[PDB]
């Protein structure tokens, strides 16, 4: 019972893919005079706690997402146009060291 | 009842109005306007938020500016109808000021680097496109600056070079900062000798 | 349509709202320089995901409190892990504010 | 209970599941992942007298472990001890009017999963403020040393000692007071 918890603390925060939401002009590095409709994707991403410092969750296997979203380029030129961008999504994680 | 997706402009300012155009054949039709995510449904109130079937859907942007996306949507006999999704798109256009660094008193030798500075300062959701003027034939190379938080403000860099000067690069240099809807620029007088 | 379908896919699974993470203990403020936390995690839930504007930020707009009890190493090893309980913040609700 | 793990990571730790039977077939259940580690006759092994004797390394991930054939869960604990310095700002020149706020920092850098005790030594109103900053294989360590309006009788040596339980660094400066 007192352990009990404890136990699931654990469980809820290990290394593993979690869904979290990606925002795409960031994770490639794209000018921010360029939006992105919807500005984020949902994608499964590597996260949680180690039980040692230096011990960083990783992917140890992705695969990739094709997504269709929107963008704009501002100063409006055109109005939004359809692009295709894929996303890594994360299958396997484990605690590495760096 | 409605006459693939279209696109809402919202100026972000807190009080005026937007109009979507969900056109109607109806001109006695209820409409109700929907906006996600989260989801949120706009009935007329038959003063600030209306629907006019020749105008559209009218309602304050500040009432879905947070919206991903909006459409009309009516009701007729247990049955209701959607238009076409809007994309929603709060741009902003307010430039603050455009400043070079340096400003002036710039002198080279000949074959000396010049590195000139132009920085814009805007309000939110603003995108930028730079434009110099200089002597004829530098250069150019263009990026964010991070800034926040809590401030307000956009900045952003251009960065003029020319590796290694001349007589002809004397002059008025200008750099002028566009917004879609607004432009500021500043200039320097550069200097050069043998 | 196909695409569309996808697009509001991706809105919908972004939004700002409460979502499950892993804290980290520790650097929740005001820490011992000499204590361990066993686990070093707790799982709460704490508004995120994107917001369509800039400058607006997916943010909390009521919390619940949640004690839980882990187990805490000090330094040097004088005495073994004790029990210490703590409160931590859970969103429940959450909003795009400026 | 608790299994402490070393920097080296080859040798072998043991967990001390003690038996009754001495002839009791045991299993050492890590988590998480989740792992199940059987003796293999060679390094890893179970003595009923000493307990489950395995190589630190294959249990390090986990935060707790345990025997079964179930004992007591113990919590791993990966311990470092390195202290690279220990470093005072400012380190030297200080001189205070009486009355006037003095505030010294201590900084000491470590090695990783290291946790760090600070202890002073000043002349016979200071307030201690420790905490962590933030990182490059190290951590950082600031303890803050604060007295408000300082009189005479706080000039001399101010000593800081970071502690990580295995090793001790300190370093000191010396304050002038005037009147
Ligand atoms: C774990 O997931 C990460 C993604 O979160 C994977 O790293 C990514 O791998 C791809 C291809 O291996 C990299 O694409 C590259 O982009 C750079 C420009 O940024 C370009 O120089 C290359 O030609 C290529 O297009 C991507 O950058 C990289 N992401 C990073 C570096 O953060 C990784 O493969 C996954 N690992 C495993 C073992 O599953
Ligand atoms: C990107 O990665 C995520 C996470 O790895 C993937 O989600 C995973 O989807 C698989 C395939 O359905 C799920 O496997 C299932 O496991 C259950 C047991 O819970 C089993 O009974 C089913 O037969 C199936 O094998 C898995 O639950 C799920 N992973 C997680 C951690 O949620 C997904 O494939 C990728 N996302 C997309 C949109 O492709
Ligand atoms: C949104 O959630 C945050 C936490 O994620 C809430 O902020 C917290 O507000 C409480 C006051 O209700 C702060 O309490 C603190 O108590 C400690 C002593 O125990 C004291 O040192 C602090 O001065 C403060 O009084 C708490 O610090 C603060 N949490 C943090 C770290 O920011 C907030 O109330 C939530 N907002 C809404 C509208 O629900
Ligand atoms: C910690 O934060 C989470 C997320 O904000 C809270 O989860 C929510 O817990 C409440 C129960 O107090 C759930 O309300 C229930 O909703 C279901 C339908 O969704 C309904 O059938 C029940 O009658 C009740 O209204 C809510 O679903 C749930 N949200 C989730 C799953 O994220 C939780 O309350 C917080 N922890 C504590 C102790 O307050
Ligand atoms: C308090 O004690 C610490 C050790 O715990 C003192 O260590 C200082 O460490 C630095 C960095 O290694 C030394 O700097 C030196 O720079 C020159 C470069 O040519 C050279 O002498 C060495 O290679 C070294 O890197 C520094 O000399 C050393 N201590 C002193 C006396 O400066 C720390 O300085 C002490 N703080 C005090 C008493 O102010
Ligand atoms: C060009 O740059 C100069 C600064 O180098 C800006 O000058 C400022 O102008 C305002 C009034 O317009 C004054 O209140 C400030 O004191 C000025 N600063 C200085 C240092 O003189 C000028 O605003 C810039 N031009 C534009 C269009 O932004
Ligand atoms: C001791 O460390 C603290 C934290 O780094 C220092 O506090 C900063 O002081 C600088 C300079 O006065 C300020 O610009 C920062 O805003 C302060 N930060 C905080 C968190 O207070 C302090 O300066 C250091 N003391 C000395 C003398 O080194
Ligand atoms: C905003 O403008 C409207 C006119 O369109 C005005 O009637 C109203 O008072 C303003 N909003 C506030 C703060 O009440
Ligand atoms: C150009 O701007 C960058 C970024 O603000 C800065 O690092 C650099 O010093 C600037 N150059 C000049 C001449 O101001
Ligand atoms: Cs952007």
């Amino acid at each position: 019972e007192i352990l009990k918890s404890i136990d699931n603390e654990w469980r809820k925060t290990q290394c593993m893919p979690r869904e979290v939401a990606i925002d795409v002009g960031k994770e490639f590095g794209v000018a921010t005079n360029t939006f992105f409709k919807p500005p984020c994707v949902s994608v499964y991403r590597c996260g949680g706690c180690c039980n040692s410092e230096g011990l960083q969750c990783m992917n140890t296997s992705t695969s990739y997402l094709s997504k269709t979203l929107f963008e704009i380029t501002v100063p409006l030129s055109q109005g939004p146009k359809p692009v295709t961008i894929s996303f890594a999504n994360h299958t396997s994680c484990r605690c590495m060291s760096k | 009842p409605f006459i693939q997706h279209g696109v809402v402009y919202i100026t972000e300012n807190k009080n005026k109005t937007v109009v979507i155009p969900c056109l109607g054949s109806i001109s006695n039709l209820n409409v109700s306007l929907c906006a996600r995510y989260p989801e949120k449904r706009f009935v007329p109130d038959g003063n600030r938020i209306s629907w006019d079937s020749k105008k559209g859907f009218t309602i304050p942007s500040y009432m879905i500016s947070y919206a991903g996306m909006v459409f009309c949507e009516a009701k007729i006999n247990d049955e209701s109808y959607q238009s076409i999704m809007y994309i929603v798109v709060v741009v902003g256009y307010r430039i603050y000021d455009v400043v070079l660094s340096p400003s002036h008193g710039i002198e080279l030798s000949v074959g000396e680097k010049l590195v000139l500075n132009c920085t814009a300062r805007t309000e939110l959701n603003v995108g930028i496109d730079f434009n110099w003027e200089y002597p004829s034939s530098k250069k150019l190379v263009n990026r964010d600056l991070k800034t926040q938080s809590g401030s307000e403000m956009k900045k952003f860099l251009s960065t003029l070079t020319i590796d290694g000067v001349t007589r002809s690069d004397q002059g008025l240099y200008t750099c002028a900062a566009s917004s879609g809807l607004m432009t500021k620029k500043n200039s320097t007088f550069v200097r050069v000798h043998e």
